[PDB]
DNA sequence: CCATCACTCACGACCT
DNA sequence: GGAGGTCGTGAGTGAT
C-alpha cells in the first residue's frame, strides 16, 4: 500500500554521488564542511567547467612552469583587486581567492548565492552588466563597467562598487561554446 | 489562515530549491562531453558521469600552474617576461606584450631592459636586478607604442637561476589605471 | 527574550 | 509493475 522503499533510495544515491563531487572538489580541507547540496553543485559546476574549457582547448602556450604554483598565488595577493573570469552568458569559470580580502567574503562563500555572475551582483545593475557582454568580442574589446558584487552579512542583501576591467577571448569549439566567449577581468573596488 | 500562507511561501521556496538543481544537473549534461548528446541520461548518470570525469588529478589550487599563468596574463592585462641580471638582456617574452605595450615580440626579444625603460630609472633597476626565489617588485616606467595593434608598468616577480633546457628575473608587467 | 522568518534535508504520495 | 521524476509538508538549525 505504498511505493516509498526505491525513492528514499534514488535519493541517498543520488545525494551521495554529489558528496562524491564535494570530496573531488580541489579546495582546502576545512572549507568542506558546510557545503548545501546546491552549493557543492555549483562548485562543481565550475570546476568541471574550468577544466572542458582548457581541456577541448588548444594546448597553453609557454613553457612549463616558469613560476611556482605558491609564486603564482604570491603574484594573485600582492594584486590591487581580484580576478574573475565568467562565460559570456554569465556562468562563472574562475572566482580568485585572492577576493577574501577585497570583498569579506571568500571565494567559497560568495559561490554559494548561485553560480552565474547574474547570482553575485546586485541585481539592479545586471542590466548594465547584461549590454557589456552581448556584444561579443567581434573587435570591439576592453570593456569596463561598474556594479555592485554583494559583500554582505552571512545570507544575503556594505555593497562594495567594484570596477570590472576586461575584454573577451577565444572560446573551444563544441555544442556549449556556441557563441559563448569567456570574459576575463580584473575586478577591482571604488571604496579602499 | 496564516500558516497555509506560510507553507505556501515554504512550498515556493523549496520547489525553486530543487528547479535549481535540475538547473545544475542541466548544466552539468549540456556541458560534459561524456553526456553531451540522442538519448537524454538520467540524473544520477549525469552525477556518476560528473563524478568520473572530474576525476583528472584533482586532489589543491583549483588550477594548473599554467592555466593560472595564462589567466593571470589574459586577465590582469600584464605580460610575462624573464630579463637577465648582469646583460639585462630579455631572454623570453610573452605574446602579451603586443596587447599591453603595442610592440611586437622582436622588438623585445633579444634586447634589454634597459633598452626599454626611461633611463633615470636604469640604475635602480639594477639594484633590483642586482641578486644581491627571494621576492622583486617595482614600479617602472617603459616605451609604450612602436606602431598599431611611454606608461607606468608594475613589475612583480621573483629570482630564479636560468636552466634553458629544464640568475634571471621572471616578472609579471602589469599597467597601473 | 520571543517570534518570525530564510534555508536545508528527508520523506512520503503522485504523475506522466 | 517498474524506472524516473515532480510536488508539498513536517521537522530541524539559525539569522534577525
Amino acid at each position: 500500500r505504498s511505493t516509498k522503499g526505491a525513492s528514499k533510495a534514488r535519493r541517498d544515491q543520488i545525494n551521495a554521488e554529489i558528496r562524491n563531487l564535494k570530496e573531488l572538489l580541489p579546495l582546502a580541507e576545512a572549507d568542506k564542511v558546510r557545503l548545501s547540496y546546491l552549493h557543492i553543485m555549483s562548485l562543481a559546476c565550475i570546476y568541471t567547467r574550468k577544466g572542458v574549457f582548457f581541456a577541448g582547448g588548444t594546448p597553453l602556450a609557454g613553457p612549463t612552469g616558469l613560476l611556482s604554483a605558491q609564486e603564482l598565488e604570491d603574484i594573485v595577493a600582492a594584486l590591487p583587486g581580484f580576478l574573475l573570469v565568467f562565460t559570456a552568458e554569465g556562468k562563472l569559470l574562475y572566482l580568485s581567492e585572492s577576493v577574501s580580502e577585497h570583498l569579506g567574503h571568500s571565494m567559497v562563500d560568495l559561490v554559494a548565492q548561485g553560480d552565474s555572475i547574474y547570482d553575485i551582483i546586485d541585481p539592479a545593475d545586471h542590466l548594465t552588466v547584461r549590454q557589456q557582454l552581448t556584444m561579443p568580442s567581434a573587435l570591439d574589446a576592453d570593456r569596463l563597467f561598474r556594479c555592485r558584487f554583494n559583500t554582505s552579512k552571512s545570507l544575503r542583501r556594505g555593497n562594495k562598487l567594484v570596477l570590472i576591467r576586461g575584454r573577451f577571448h577565444a572560446h573551444p569549439p563544441g555544442a556549449y561554446w556556441a557563441g559563448n566567449p569567456v570574459f576575463t577581468a580584473f575586478c577591482a573596488p571604488l571604496e579602499p | 489562515d496564516k500558516e497555509r500562507l506560510a507553507r505556501e511561501n515554504h512550498s515556493e521556496i523549496e520547489r525553486r530549491r530543487r528547479n535549481k538543481m535540475t538547473a545544475y544537473i542541466t548544466e552539468l549534461s549540456d556541458m560534459v562531453p561524456t553526456c553531451s548528446a540522442a538519448r537524454k541520461p538520467d540524473k544520477l548518470t549525469i552525477l556518476r558521469m560528473a563524478v568520473s570525469h572530474m576525476k583528472s588529478l584533482r586532489g589543491p589550487s583549483f588550477l594548473t600552474d599554467q592555466e593560472l599563468k595564462h589567466l593571470i596574463l589574459e586577465a590582469a592585462d600584464g605580460f610575462l617576461f624573464i630579463v637577465s641580471c648582469e646583460t639585462g638582456r630579455v631572454v623570453y617574452v610573452s605574446d602579451s606584450v603586443t596587447p599591453v605595450l603595442n610592440q611586437p615580440q622582436s622588438e623585445w626579444f633579444g634586447s634589454t631592459l634597459y633598452d626599454q625603460v626611461h633611463p633615470d630609472d636604469v640604475d635602480k633597476l639594477r639594484e633590483q636586478l642586482s641578486t644581491s626565489g627571494s621576492r622583486r617588485s617595482f614600479i617602472c616606467r617603459m616605451r609604450c607604442g612602436t606602431s598599431s595593434v611611454f606608461v607606468v608598468v608594475h613589475c612583480t616577480g621573483y629570482i630564479k637561476a636560468w636552466p634553458p633546457a629544464g640568475f634571471c628575473l621572471v616578472a609579471i608587467g602589469r599597467l597601473q589605471v
